[PDB]
């Protein structure tokens, strides 16, 4: 009888809800959340009271239960979806903060290796200038002992650091690309590439003899090594978005399940008038 | 052993590698405990702040500071170092009176005379009425003491500045301009930063224009020195970096040991030409042929 | 009368449609597309026959035109969304193809500049080996003359090439990160970064005095210069994923508008029996 | 002028820089039109393939080719070069009877003898029961002629191989190993690739372990040579890189000019110690102290 007036309120509000959950996922800033969802709250309250009225339009034990259960599942689903959204907003905020932290660390390590390539070079010129003196004071035996040092040390070191710097430069780019990363496979790749790249670099510095520096690069490296978890949470990111999508596809199956029941409930409410 | 902490803007330059040798060397003769830190480079304003604070946490008796900028710490300093005695080095460190409480010493050279000396050499090689001579300026980033000083010495002298390019003091950027200057070929000299002149030495050789364009450096560096020594560079002044380095340490050492000391030290600039490279003068400028940057 | 029976068909099939379209957005392989795109068609035909039935359950001119319109929009909407999905797969294919092309060029450039770095190295060691012969043949003048070439040429070129190589290495990483770019901000960032890098390098190579090499690199760089549109299409890719999302949201709002009308239609179907 | 197109695996090596000098030099005396191309390195199998075709497009009357892998082109060749006369250089180029139609000549040394020559050197200086002597092998990648040959000259000789590390022939990779070796300090000699020995020279100096470990290279290179010259390397065998280069250009030249020539030329390996560096012998091996890679 009057159950139509109520089930037309349910069927109609269900649609408007499905549209509100989509709006909630596409939220992203804490405003769109405490809004596209706050309107959802209301659209839900209304669904519940109209579902409450439709609830007293029958006494079939079986059907009166499916309804109760269907409604709870819709609420539990929306509720969980909202958690997914608060979590998604938090993860983004987190990743940014931890990444910018490594940018600063990696950037210093890059600038540090560059400082050494820079020093090594001017020192090479100093070393050659000195040969001019020996050479023109006929200190022959020392002239080509300095030449030996020029090759065995300065020239060798020059190439050695170019490599070290090139390696620290690579690491820095992995971190710059790191934030905006969203592709699960690329995140996997950079993740193991970074770890690997870091393991090899930890040795190369421990080798380079230059007390002060080597020590600093090691501290910078272990510190970056720690901040590495940013990749794990970069996955929680991707993962959490796979969830908000599955929940969405679920909302539909539930609202379907519900209306299928609110219909059997309008009928057999028209039996024995 | 008193603890002295030195903080530089960077340490990639031939210049600061030399200022370093000065401190590490003096610090050892003066019997002090030197510990040096270098900001990433001039743009790392924040890194230097952390380092200034870091020196304090180390418990430094005195701080030798090479500002990453003049007006930074102008209203802070006590906020970073607390109230540790601070001595300025190489660079101008101005800070209000409430802050100046910490300034116990200054060392450095007015870069106006650095550029003035360079220009004076050219002004005398080409007096008024000897023949219009075309110059090209490659002084660096971006006024600026060096420039105005050069301009004053050039004042009245048949020397004409054909053009003046600017760019960061990066070897590759400077090389770019030198190459540009060479192509417009109506230049007789390239006055510029040590780094630019260094580039010009190589670039003038690969283009066979050695003999064609002369090189005048606005300041010293191994490389520029090596150029004078080998007649590839005509002139370059020195502000004795190694000495500026020693002085700052001596100032700090004496102030703490309660001894006399020039509150405002400043070495005497010296002009250098291939034929006048006095040992004593360069020994006070560039670091030794084997010295590697030392931090303690 | 028999209106409700058919509207129950509509409100129901609607939900199934919304589920098939979301399933069509998440498509990506021409299988999921043709597949989930096929089922969509059928679910739509069903929706049409039932919608056609209501057309005979009322004669209110006004309400009848509303329904006509709503159905057309749902149809046009789904249609437009179907086009967005195939455009999506095309772009993916185009980007992957055009990007790998560049990776191969950028990679040759990098190797070529590394080759030079190594040649310069060995040449240097050779040049110093020669100074020994001179030095110990007392040709004192040729010694510091070779030393001048050592500083003025070899060491100088060593740093010059180290830099050129760094530059090419950077450019390679930009391309590697490019193929999986999806963030409009970073795409534009990398885009303009790549462009300056290309410009600044095109100049540096021309400087390097080495006929053969200086030509290869230039051709390589102009080749990479052309392939640069990839960024533009990387942006079209972004713009497209934005649509498919707005359309998907439009779909929900359109199906809601439809139901509200098929309901105003179940009434005016009870007036004058 | 006949157009001869030479294709290398790469040209970053001290070795191939020499092969190149040999070709460019010879090609010029021979009066031909040389044109060299180098793949990006051994893994660039596909780049070389396109280069093979690019030689063809250019209209080469002959192709000197140093394979990026023995078996590639083994069932192709004609598929890339059509049927241009091809001559193998340095590396072994095996190919089926249907393809060997083009194989007009070959130049190269069996690396078995290179490893053996280095083995003979140590064996003779450390005969059986004259005293156990420990070695460490840093030969490179991954069997292999070099290895098997060194093992045969060491066979029965009181020279014991403590360990044998393998890595690509990259400087930094090898230095790691050389370092690992200096740690387990039991080794008396390090036998290895040129790059490995070159590393060892520097790595031993900084550890002050010169005199402790002797260095024996398996092949020649500037650097290793400069090492022998300055008594930092004990021995090194030469497969005369430069000459192999001349030989291939010679072959290709003659084959076209319808002249005589050995279809299978192989220079004679010469051992090298600091006291036995004969001018003519290293002339036929390394590129001159000024030669820069030339591609025409």
């Amino acid at each position: 009888g009057s159950a139509m007036i109520e089930a037309r309120q349910v069927s109609e509000l269900s649609t408007r809800i499905i549209s509100s959950v989509q709006m909630l996922s596409n939220a992203q800033n804490e405003q769109e959340r405490k809004e596209a969802g706050r309107v959802l709250f209301e659209q839900l309250e209304s669904l519940l009271t109209h579902i409450k009225e439709l609830g007293g339009e029958s006494f079939d034990s079986k059907l009166l239960d499916a309804l109760e259960s269907n409604v709870q599942n819709v609420i539990n689903n929306l509720a969980e979806l909202g958690v997914t959204v608060e979590r998604k907003l938090w993860l983004a905020k987190e990743i940014d903060t931890r990444v910018e932290e490594m940018r600063l660390l990696s950037e210093e390590l890059e600038q540090l290796t560059r400082t050494q390539v820079q020093n090594t070079s001017t020192i090479a010129v100093a070393n050659v200038t000195h040969i001019y003196d020996l050479l023109e004071a006929n200190k022959k035996d020392q002239v080509y002992q300095a030449l030996d040092a020029l090759v065995e040390v300065d020239l060798d070191l020059t190439e050695r650091l170019h490599e070290l710097h090139l390696l620290a430069f690579k690491m820095l780019n992995q971190i710059e690309e790191a934030r905006t990363l969203t592709n699960v496979d690329r995140i996997q790749q950079i993740q193991t590439a970074f770890e690997n790249n870091l393991k090899i670099m930890k040795r190369r510095v421990l080798a380079v003899e230059d007390p002060t520096r080597s020590k600093q690069m090691s501290q910078l490296l272990t510190e970056l090594g720690k901040r590495q978890v940013v990749f794990t949470i970069l996955l929680q990111q991707y993962e959490n978005n796979e969830q908000s999508q599955q929940l969405m596809q679920k909302t539909l199956e539930l609202f379907s399940e519900l209306n299928s029941t609110v219909n059997k409930l309008v009928d057999d409410s028209n039996k024995t008038t | 052993d008193e603890k002295i902490c030195a903080i530089y803007p960077h340490l990639k330059d031939s210049y600061w590698l030399s200022v370093n040798y000065g401190m590490v060397s003096e610090a050892e003769k003066q019997g002090v405990n030197l510990r040096v830190l270098e900001a990433g480079g001039y743009p790392n304003k924040s890194r230097q702040e952390q380092q200034l604070a870091l020196c304090t946490q180390w418990g430094a008796n005195a701080i030798i500071l090479g500002t990453v900028d003049p007006h930074a710490y102008e209203h802070n300093l006590k906020s970073w170092v607390g109230n540790t005695p601070v001595f300025a080095t190489v660079n101008q460190l101005d800070l209000d009176e409430e802050q100046s409480t910490l300034l116990k010493g200054e060392v450095g050279v007015d870069w106006y005379w650095m550029g003035y000396e360079a220009g004076k050499y050219l002004a005398e090689r080409h007096p008024k009425g000897s023949g219009k001579t075309n110059i090209a300026l490659l002084l660096g980033p971006r006024t600026k003491p060096v420039t105005t000083g050069f301009y004053e010495a050039i004042k009245n002298s048949d020397i004409h500045i054909v053009d003046s390019f600017w760019a960061d003091n990066d070897k590759e950027l400077q090389r770019n301009l030198v190459q540009r200057v060479i192509d417009m070929g109506n230049i007789d000299y390239i006055v510029g930063s040590a780094v630019a002149i260094e580039a010009a030495i190589s670039e003038l050789r690969s283009a066979d224009k050695t003999h064609d364009i002369g090189l005048v450096s606005v300041y010293l560096s191994h490389g520029v020195y090596r150029g004078l020594l080998r007649n590839k560079v005509l002139f370059a002044p020195t502000d004795k970096m190694v000495q500026q380095g020693r002085l700052s340490v001596m100032q700090a050492a004496h102030y703490l040991r309660h001894q006399p000391y020039e509150k405002q030290a400043s070495p005497i600039i010296k002009p250098l030409t291939p034929k006048t490279l006095h040992d004593d003068t360069i020994e006070e400028s560039l670091s030794p042929s084997e010295y590697r940057p030392t931090f303690s």
